[PDB]
DNA sequence: CCCTCCCCTAC
DNA sequence: AATGGTAGGGGAGGG
C-alpha cells in the first residue's frame, strides 16, 4: 500500500494530495483531515488537524 | 449373513481341507500303514524358504497322514514348524517350540517311519 | 475436422417412453410392443468449450446363456424356439416381479455364435442374446436365471457382470473423457438455450459455424411438443447407434474358431495406449531428447519344475484315458467339424446393427645386503587376502568412542554371541610378534630431573585458516468450481446446518482450464446482509475487498437462488470442496433440505427433469453426495490417497505441499469478528481467510496434477471420470478386458456369489523369505523383478482362455476348473500334445503357438507404456523435478494397473470373474523362478554371495568386502545371467545397492541406498520400520532416524548413547515442542465391535461427540490425541488426553515415563539389538529456587549479586523469546490482517492453529510467563532487593 | 503367558 | 452399496 488510508471505525476511504503525501504517519494515530471529494471514491487533503 | 472378512479366512481355511482331503482321496498308491501315517495327528506350518520348497513338501506332508497349516493363527493347533531360517526376534518369540529342518519331513518319507525331531532340531 | 465432437464427460441413463427415435418393434416378437426402453444421456462439452447434452437411443442391455438347440437347424426352428423361450421368460419374470403383450422387461432375444472366454474352446457355440429394457434390474434377472427360477434346469449366464454403460462403451469403442463421433444429429427444440443470460453470453463465431454446417434449421430440428429440453445445457442433441462414427474403426478378428494360428494362415491391441505414447513423444521430444530403443538379449531357458516328472506321468494317463480307441490320428486340419453351416447365424458384432431404430637415485651404500623380493605386490595382495579366507575390506564394526561404556560384560542376543571393542587405547591390544604379546612385568624405574614432551599435535595453521575463511483452441479438460462457506455459530459449537445459517460463500473457477472466456472475475463473495441490519456495510466490505466483486442478498434463500443460477450459468463440470461432507456443499444441502425444504441438488443438477437413494459406500470412500451432470470429489480424501501426510489438515496440507502457513482461528473467533459494528480490519481478516483458503485449495489440486492425472487414467483405461475415483480397479480390469476381448468374439462367463464363494482355496502363496536379524556392513545387493507378475504372463501364456484344466482329474464327461465345469474334446489332448505347457501347481496350459492370449496383448501394452515412461523418467536428470515427480506418478498408476490386473484372478471375496487355478499357478511359477534366481546366484564360485532375505520378487544379495566398487559389477552379472536364464519377458533389474543395511524381520529393512555409482549423497531408505509408519509420533520418528543415521555413519555407539540420554534428559525435564509427541490414528466409529474393543482414538472422538454432536469425523480421519500422566494401573486409554484438552489444562503433565518406555525403548530396541546391546540399559542410567540440596525465599546462600545476575538472564531470555514468538505471529497473520498495527496483534494472538509448532512455542512461553515458578522468581527479586 | 482386535505396512 | 488378492508385524485389553 503505498497511499494513505483514513478510518473511523464507520468506513475506509483513500486519501490523494501533497500535503499528506510529504509526511510520515503511524497507524494508531488520529489527525484532523480537511479536503474535498475527488472524482473517484478518495478524499482530497488541503488542511490537517 | 453379511461375508465380511474375518469368515472368508475360515471358509478359504475350510476349503484348503477339502481340496487337501480330496487329493489325499485321489492318491490311492500310497501303500497301508507305511508311509502313509508317518505324519498321524501331526500339524506342520512351512515358514520362509525351504529346500525341496512348498506345495511340493505339501503333497508329503498331506499324501502321508496329518494336516496342513497355510496360516499360524493359534499356536496352540500346531505341533511341528518347519523354517529354514529364524531371525532372534522370531527365535525367542519361538521358544520352547518344536522348529525343524525342511530335510525332516523327506528323511522320515524316505524311511518309511516318523523321525524324532532331537537330531533334526534347527537350533545348533 | 468434419465429424461432430463432443467429450464424454459424464453419462446416466433413464427410462422413457418409446418414441419414432426409438425401436419400438422387436425381431423374435413383431406383434408386441415396448412399454419403455433405455436412453443414455450423455454430458458433453464441444471442442470450442461449452456445453451439450447428448441423448443416445436405441442402446439397449444384453446378456448370453446358453443355447438348448442344435447346429442342424434349417433357421426357421430357431425363430420359434426364440419366441417360445422369450415368452416362457417374460411371463416368469413378470410371475416374480407380481400371454398378453406390451413387453416391459425383456425384450428381444436372440441366437448368436460365440468363443467361450473361461477355458480353452476352438469350435463355435451357440449363444441366446436376451435383450432387456431396464437395466436396473440386470442383476436380478441374472440372479433368477443361475438360480433356476424361471427355466427348469439352472442355466449359466454370460456377459452379465458388465455394467450398462461399460458395455455399450466397448461395443461402441467409446472412451471416457474422449471425443465422440457422429455423421449427424438430431437437435432439441431451441438451438442455444437462455436460462437467464446463456445464449447471448455463450454465442461465438465457432458455434455458429458448426451449426450453420451440422444443422440446417429443416430436419435437424426436432419438434418442440414432442422432444422438450430436459436438460439445463446450452444446446442438447439426440443421437443415433448408427450416427455413432466411433464405431467401425475396431479390428475384428476371427481367429479362434479354429487352429487359425497354429496353420500360420492369416502390438498395438488397445487404441488408448498409442495417444499415450505419441502424448509422451511429445513431451519429451520438447527437452531435445534423443529417439526410443531397446536393445534385447537373447534367453537360453531350456524350464522343468520340482514335479514335472509327475505331471507328464498324470498327463499321459489323461491322454490314454482321453482318446479314441484306435483310429485316425488327429491334425489340425480336420480336427474341427467343417462344414457345418455355421454362416447362417450372425457374430456378435454383426448382431449389434439388428434391432437398430433404422431412421428414414640414492646409493645402498659402500657395501649393501640387498634381500629377496617381496611375496606379494601392490594389486595380487587383496586377491591373495581373498584367498585365504579374510573379508577384502574390514569394514569396521560398531563401537565404543570410549571405554567406559563397554560396562565389562558380554554382550550377546537370542543365544548369538557378538564381540564388541573399543578404539581407545586403553582397550587396544599390545602389538604380538610371532602371535605372543609383550608387555612389562617389572614395576617402572623413574630416576630424577626427567623431561617429557606431549604427544598430541596440534592443529594446523592451514586448518585454522580454512575454518575461519568459511565462519491449443480445443478444449481438452474439465472446468472446476470450488466452494467455501462461513456460518456464525453460538458460543463455541461448530456450524449446525440445523440451527446456523450460512453467512458468506466464496466461489473462484479455475481459470487455468476455463474456456469460453465470458465476462466475469472468476471470483466472486454472497454474504446475506438484511437492510434493518447496520447500514455502510455493503460499501465497507466492497472497499475493503476492493478487486472481487461482492453481491449482498437480503435472505439467505435469494443468496443460493443467485447460487444456483451462477453455477447453471457457468456450468462447472467438477464441484468441489476440502471437506463436502460437513461443510462446503454438504452443509448448504443439508440447509436447503432441512429448513429451506428445497431440493438444491435437483437445480444443480444439468438436467431440470428425470433426477432415489443414499449411498453409504460414496459416504465412506469418496464422492458422497452425487449431482446428475457434475463429479464432486473429497478433496481432503484425495490428498490423503495421494500423499501420506499425518494430519490431512488444509493448513496442514497447505504447509507440506504449497510450503505455505495459513493461521487458524476458532468459529468463536469468526463468530465474533463477523459481527456487524465491528472494525474494517476484522472484516478484511475472515475475507482474505477464506479467499486463503479457497485460493490454497485450488493450488493444492493444480499442484497434485489430480484432475490432469484421473482424466489421462480414465482416457486409458476407457471408463468415464467419475469411477477412476469412485469404483474399484476390478472396474478398470473389467473394462480392458472387454474391450481386448470384443474384437474376437469372445464371450465372457458371469458367474454368481455362490460359484465365487464355492471356488477352490488359495493354497499358493508367494515366497516371504525370513531374514537374518544382523548388521550388514558390507554392501548388500537388491535384486527385484520388474513387472513379475505381468511378465509371467507374457511368458508362460497364462490367461483364462488358455486354460485346458488340471493336470490330475482330467476326464471327457465333466472336469472343475476355476468356476465353472465344462467338457474336452474327445482327442483334445492327443492333438495338442506339443503345444502344451504344464503349470508348476499341475494346470495345462496351451502353447502361445496355437492359442495367443489377449491377457497377454494387454499386458504387453501396459509393460510397454511403463517401460517407456520409466525411460523418460531416467532420461531427465534434475532438469525439471515437476515432470519427474508426475512421470513417477504415472508409472506408479500403470505399475497398479497391472496389479489389480493380475488381481482380477484369486478374488476369492468380492470377485466378478475370479479363478483360483490361474492366480495359484501364476504365484507358484513366480516362487519356482524366485527359487530358481536363488540357486543360479548360489551356485556359481566366482561370488561367495549367499541370499540372507528374499520379497516376492526382490532377493537380497549379500557381498562381503567388495569394496561397494566391484558390486556394481557384480549386480550387473547376476541380473544379467538371471534375465538370460529366464523366459524373454522375464527380465532383472539391477535396482539399488544397500551399503549399510539392518534387517529386522520380513517387509521391515533399513539401510542407506546407491541407485548409481555417480551418486554421492544416498538416500535414507526405511521400509515398514517406525520412521516410515504413522502409528507413532514424529519424535520417535526423528529419533530412530537420526540413532540410524548416527550408527551408519559413524559407527560409534557411544555418541548413540550420549545422543538418547540427552533426549531422555530433555523429555523427563518437559523441554519438548509437545507437538511430536501427539499420535494420528484414525478411527472408524461403525467399524468397532464393541466400546471395550475401540481404538485410543475412538475414546476421544466419543468425548468430543458428547459435548457436541457435530464434531463427527469424517471414515478414516486421524484423530490427534496425547497421552498425559495419570494414577498407577490406570489404562491407556483412560486418560486419552486431548491437545485441545492438554494445552488448555492447566495442571497437565504428559506422561514422561510412558512415553520414553513404551514409544521407544522396543522399536530402538529391535533396531539394535541385532548389534548385542539393549537401550533399556541407556534409559535407566539416567525446596530451594536453585539447585544447596535443600533449604521463604527458598534459598541458603544469598549471593545477591549473582542470583539477581541469574534471574534477570533467565527473564531476560523468556522475554526476549516471547518478543520474537509475537512478532513472528504477527507476520504471519499480516496474510489476512494487512495491518502491522495495533488490532493485528490481537488477530494474532487470536490463532490456535495445533499444526504450527510456532503456536505451541507461544503457548509454552505463555505458561512459563504464567507459572507459579515466574511469581517466586519475582518473590525473590523483591526480597533481594529490599535491602 | 497367550488370544483377539485394531492399526499399519510391504508385495 | 460397493468392495482385487497375498503376507507380516506390533500394541492394548482380557485371559
Ligand atoms: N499391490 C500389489 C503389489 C504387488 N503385487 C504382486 C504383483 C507384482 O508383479 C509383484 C511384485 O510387485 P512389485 O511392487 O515388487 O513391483 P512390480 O513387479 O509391479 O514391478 P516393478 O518392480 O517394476 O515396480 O507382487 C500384487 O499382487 N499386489
Ligand atoms: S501460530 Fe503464529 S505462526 Fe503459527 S500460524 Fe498461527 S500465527 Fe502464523
Ligand atoms: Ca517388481
Amino acid at each position: 500500500s503505498d497511499e494513505i488510508m483514513l478510518e473511523d471505525e464507520s468506513g475506509r476511504v483513500l486519501l490523494v494530495g501533497d500535503f499528506i503525501r510529504s509526511t510520515p504517519f503511524i497507524t494508531g494515530v488520529v489527525v484532523g483531515i480537511l479536503g474535498m471529494e475527488a472524482e473517484a471514491g478518495t478524499f482530497q487533503v488541503l488542511d490537517i488537524c | 449373513t453379511v461375508y465380511t472378512r474375518e469368515a472368508y479366512f475360515h471358509e478359504k481355511a475350510h476349503g484348503q481341507t477339502l481340496q487337501d482331503q480330496i487329493l489325499k482321496d485321489q492318491y490311492k498308491d500310497q501303500i497301508s500303514s507305511q508311509s502313509s501315517k508317518i505324519f498321524k495327528n501331526c500339524v506342520i506350518y512351512i515358514n520362509g524358504y525351504t529346500k525341496p520348497g512348498r506345495l511340493q513338501l505339501h503333497e508329503m506332508i498331506v499324501l502321508h497322514g496329518g494336516k496342513f497349516l497355510h496360516y499360524l493363527s493359534s499356536k496352540k493347533t500346531v505341533t511341528h514348524i518347519v523354517a529354514s531360517n529364524l531371525p532372534l526376534k522370531k527365535r525367542i518369540e519361538f521358544a520352547n517350540y518344536k522348529v525343524v529342518s525342511p530335510d525332516w519331513i523327506v528323511d522320515s518319507v524316505k524311511e518309511a517311519r516318523l523321525l524324532p525331531w532331537q537330531n533334526y532340531s534347527l537350533t545348533s | 475436422s468434419d465429424y461432430f465432437r463432443i467429450q464424454l464427460n459424464n453419462q446416466d441413463y433413464y427410462m422413457s417412453k418409446p418414441t419414432f427415435l426409438d425401436p419400438s418393434h422387436g425381431e423374435s416378437l413383431p406383434l408386441n410392443q415396448f412399454s419403455q426402453v433405455p436412453n443414455i444421456r450423455v454430458f458433453g462439452a464441444l471442442p470450442t468449450g461449452h456445453q451439450v447434452l447428448c441423448h443416445v437411443h436405441g442402446i439397449l442391455p444384453y446378456m448370453f446363456i446358453k443355447y438348448d438347440g442344435q447346429i442342424t437347424d434349417t433357421s426357421t426352428l430357431r425363430h420359434q424356439r426364440c419366441a417360445q423361450v422369450h415368452k416362457t421368460l417374460e411371463v416368469k419374470i413378470r410371475a416374480s416381479f407380481k400371454k398378453l403383450g406390451n413387453l416391459n422387461f425383456v425384450a428381444d432375444v436372440s441366437v448368436v455364435k460365440g468363443i467361450p472366454f473361461y477355458g480353452y474352446h476352438v469350435g463355435w457355440n451357440l449363444f441366446y442374446k436376451i435383450s432387456l429394457l431396464n437395466p436396473s434390474c440386470l442383476s436380478r434377472i441374472s440372479e433368477l436365471i443361475r438360480d433356476g427360477k424361471i427355466f427348469g434346469k439352472k442355466f449359466e449366464i454370460y456377459e452379465s457382470h458388465i455394467p450398462y454403460l461399460l458395455q455399450w462403451t466397448a461395443d461402441f469403442n467409446l472412451f471416457g473423457c474422449s471425443w465422440i463421433n457422429v455423421d449427424r444429429c438430431y437437435f432439441r427444440s431451441p438451438v442455444l438455450n437462455s436460462i437467464l443470460d446463456i445464449d447471448k453470453l455463450t454465442i461465438n463465431d465457432d458455434l455458429q459455424l458448426l451449426l450453420d454446417r451440422f444443422c440446417d434449421f429443416k430436419c435437424n430440428v426436432l419438434s418442440r411438443r414432442d422432444f422438450p429440453r430436459v436438460g439445463n445445457g446450452l444446446i442438447e442433441i439426440d443421437i443415433l447407434p448408427q450416427f455413432i462414427k466411433n464405431r467401425e474403426k475396431l479390428q475384428h478378428r476371427d481367429i479362434h474358431h479354429d487352429f487359425l494360428e497354429k496353420l500360420g494362415d492369416i502390438k498395438p491391441y488397445v487404441s488408448s495406449a498409442r495417444d499415450m505414447i505419441n502424448e509422451l513423444t511429445m513431451q519429451r521430444e520438447e527437452l531435445s531428447l534423443k529417439e526410443y530403443k531397446e536393445p534385447p538379449e537373447t534367453k537360453r531357458h531350456v524350464h522343468q519344475w520340482q514335479s514335472s516328472g509327475e505331471f507328464e506321468a498324470f498327463y499321459k494317463k489323461a491322454q490314454h484315458k482321453t482318446s479314441t480307441f484306435d483310429g485316425q490320428i488327429p491334425n489340425f486340419e480336420n480336427f474341427i467339424d467343417k462344414n457345418q453351416k455355421f454362416s447362417a447365424i450372425n457374430t456378435p458384432y454383426e448382431a449389434l446393427p439388428q434391432l437398430w431404430p433404422r431412421l428414414p637415485g640414492l646409493r645402498y651404500g659402500k657395501r649393501a645386503f640387498v634381500y629377496g623380493e617381496p611375496p606379494f605386490g601392490y594389486q595380487d595382495i587383496l586377491n591373495k587376502l581373498e584367498d585365504e579366507g579374510f573379508p577384502k575390506i574390514d569394514y569396521k564394526d560398531p563401537f565404543f568412542s570410549n571405554p567406559v561404556d563397554l560396562e565389562n560384560k558380554p554382550y550377546a542376543y537370542a543365544g548369538k554371541r557378538f564381540e564388541i571393542s573399543s578404539t581407545h587405547v586403553s582397550t587396544r591390544i599390545p602389538v604380538q610378534f610371532g602371535g605372543e604379546t609383550v608387555s612389562v612385568y617389572n614395576k617402572p624405574t623413574f630416576d630424577m630431573f626427567s623431561s617429557w614432551k606431549y604427544a598430541l599435535k596440534p592443529p594446523t595453521y592451514d586448518a585454522v585458516q580454512k575454518w575461519y575463511n568459511k565462519v491449443s483452441s480445443v478444449h481438452d479438460s474439465l472446468t472446476h468450481l470450488t466452494l467455501e462457506i462461513h456460518a456464525n455459530t453460538r458460543s463455541d459449537k461448530i456450524p449446525d446446518p440445523a440451527i446456523d445459517e450460512v453467512s458468506m460463500i466464496i466461489w473462484c473457477l479455475e481459470e487455468e482450464t476455463f474456456p469460453l472466456d465470458l465476462d466475469i472475475a472468476y471470483e466472486g463473495i454472497m454474504i446475506v446482509h438484511k437492510a434493518s441490519e447496520d447500514s455502510t456495510f455493503p460499501t465497507k466490505i466492497q472497499h475493503c475487498i476492493n478487486e472481487i466483486p461482492v453481491m449482498f442478498y437480503e435472505s439467505e434463500f435469494e443468496m443460493f437462488e443467485a447460487l444456483t443460477d451462477l453455477v447453471l450459468l457457468l456450468d462447472p463440470d467438477i464441484l468441489s470442496g476440502f471437506e463436502i461432507h460437513n461443510f462446503s456443499w454438504g452443509y448448504i444441502i443439508e440447509r436447503c433440505q432441512k429448513i429451506h425444504q428445497f431440493d438444491i441438488v435437483r437445480e444443480l443438477a444439468r438436467v431440470k427433469c428425470q433426477i432415489k437413494l443414499s449411498d453409504t459406500w460414496g459416504y465412506a470412500h469418496s464422492s458422497g453426495i452425487m449431482i446428475t451432470g457434475r463429479h464432486m470429489i473429497n478433496i481432503w480424501r484425495a490428498l490423503r490417497s495421494d500423499v501420506n501426510l499425518t494430519q490431512y489438515t488444509i493448513e496442514s496440507a497447505a504447509f507440506n505441499i504449497l510450503h505455505k502457513r495459513l493461521p487458524h482461528f476458532s468459529f468463536e473467533s469468526l463468530t465474533n469478528m463477523w459481527n456487524a459494528k465491528k472494525s474494517t480490519t476484522e472484516l478484511k481478516t475472515v475475507l482474505n481467510y477464506w479467499l486463503s483458503r479457497a485460493q490454497i485449495n485450488i493450488q493444492l489440486l493444480r499442484k497434485q496434477d489430480y484432475i490432469a492425472r484421473n482424466i489421462e487414467q480414465a482416457r486409458l483405461i476407457g471408463i468415464d471420470f467419475h469411477s477412476v475415483y469412485y469404483r474399484g480397479s476390478q472396474f478398470k480390469v473389467e473394462s480392458f478386458l472387454i474391450r481386448i476381448c470384443k474384437s474376437e468374439s469372445f464371450i465372457l462367463l458371469s458367474p454368481g456369489k455362490k460359484d465365487v464363494r464355492k471356488q477352490k482355496a488359495l493354497e499358493c502363496v508367494p515366497l516371504v523369505m525370513e531374514p537374518e536379524s544382523a548388521f550388514y556392513k558390507s554392501p548388500l545387493i537388491v535384486l527385484d523383478f520388474q513387472s513379475l507378475y505381468p511378465s509371467i504372463m507374457i511368458g508362460y501364456n497364462y490367461c483364462y482362455s488358455t486354460m485346458i484344466g488340471r493336470v490330475r482329474e482330467i476326464n471327457l464327461t465333466e472336469n472343475n476348473l476355476g468356476v465353472s465345469k465344462f467338457s474336452l474334446p474327445r482327442n483334445i489332448l492327443a492333438l495338442l500334445k506339443n503345444d502344451v505347457t504344464i503349470a508348476p501347481n499341475g494346470v495345462v496350459y496351451a502353447k502361445t503357438s496355437v492359442r495367443k492370449s489377449t491377457l497377454s496383448k494387454m499386458l504387453t501394452d501396459i509393460l510397454d507404456v511403463r517401460v517407456m515412461i520409466k525411460k523418460t523418467m531416467n532420461e531427465i536428470g534434475d532438469d525439471n523435478t515437476t515432470l519427474k515427480r508426475l512421470l513417477n506418478n504415472k508409472q506408479l498408476a500403470l505399475k497398479l494397473l497391472a496389479n489389480v490386473t493380475y488381481g482380477y484372478t484369486s478374488a476369492s471375496f468380492s470377485g466378478r470373474m475370479p479363478c483360483s487355478d490361474l492366480a495359484d499357478s501364476i504365484v507358484q511359477t513366480g516362487r519356482e523362478t524366485l527359487e530358481k534366481a536363488i540357486d543360479i546366484i548360489e551356485k556359481d564360485e566366482t561370488w561367495n554371495a549367499k541370499v540372507v532375505y528374499g520379497d516376492t520378487d526382490s532377493l537380497f544379495v549379500y557381498l562381503p568386502g567388495k569394496t561397494a566398487i566391484e558390486a556394481f559389477s557384480i549386480g550387473h552379472a547376476m541380473a544379467e545371467r538371471v534375465t538370460q536364464n529366464n523366459p524373454k519377458p522375464i527380465f532383472l533389474k539391477f535396482e539399488k545397492v544397500y551399503h549399510p543395511s539392518i534387517l529386522i524381520s520380513k517387509k521391515r529393512y533399513v539401510g542407506f541406498s546407491y541407485e548409481s555409482p555417480s551418486q554421492t549423497l544416498p538416500i535414507f531408505d526405511a521400509k515398514g520400520i517406525e520412521t516410515v509408519r504413522r502409528d507413532g509420533i514424529p519424535a520417535q520418528q526423528k529419533i530412530i532416524e537420526k540413532c540410524i543415521r548416527l550408527l551408519f555413519q559413524t559407527k560409534d555407539l557411544s555418541k548413540i548413547k550420549k545422543y538418547l540420554q540427552n533426549e531422555f534428559f530433555k523429555i523427563q525435564i518437559g523441554k519438548v515442542s509437545a507437538q511430536d509427541f501427539c499420535f494420528a490414528k484414525e478411527v472408524k466409529l461403525g467399524a468397532y465391535k464393541s466400546e471395550k474393543t475401540a481404538p485410543a482414538g475412538a475414546v476421544v472422538v466419543k468425548r468430543r461427540i458428547n459435548e457436541d454432536h457435530r464434531a463427527e469425523p469424517q471414515y478414516k480421519e486421524r484423530i490427534p490425541y496425547l497421552v498425559v500422566k495419570g494414577k498407577q494401573g490406570q489404562l491407556l486409554r483412560e486418560r486419552c488426553v486431548s491437545p485441545e484438552e492438554f494445552l488448555e489444562g492447566e495442571n497437565l503433565e504428559l506422561d514422561s515415563e510412558y512415553y520414553i518406555n513404551k514409544i521407544l525403548i522396543p522399536p530402538l530396541d529391535r533396531l539394535f539389538n541385532l548389534i548385542g546391546i539393549n537401550v533399556g540399559n541407556w534409559a535407566q542410567e539416567i525446596c530451594g529456587e536453585e539447585l544447596k540440596i535443600c533449604s521463604l525465599c527458598d534459598d541458603c546462600l544469598e549471593k545477591r549479586s549473582t542470583t539477581t545476575l541469574s534471574f534477570l538472564i533467565k527473564k531476560l531470555k523468556r522475554q526476549k523469546e516471547y518478543q520474537t514468538l509475537k512478532t513472528v505471529c504477527r507476520t504471519c497473520s499480516y496474510r489476512y490482517t494487512s495491518d502491522a498495527g495495533i488490532e493485528n496483534d490481537h488477530i494474532a494472538s487470536k490463532c490456535n492453529s495445533y499444526d504450527c509448532p510456532v503456536f505451541y512455542s507461544r503457548v509454552k512461553a505463555e505458561r512459563y510467563l504464567r507459572d507459579n515458578q515466574s511469581v517466586q522468581r519475582e518473590e525473590a527479586l523483591i526480597s533481594l532487593n529490599d535491602w
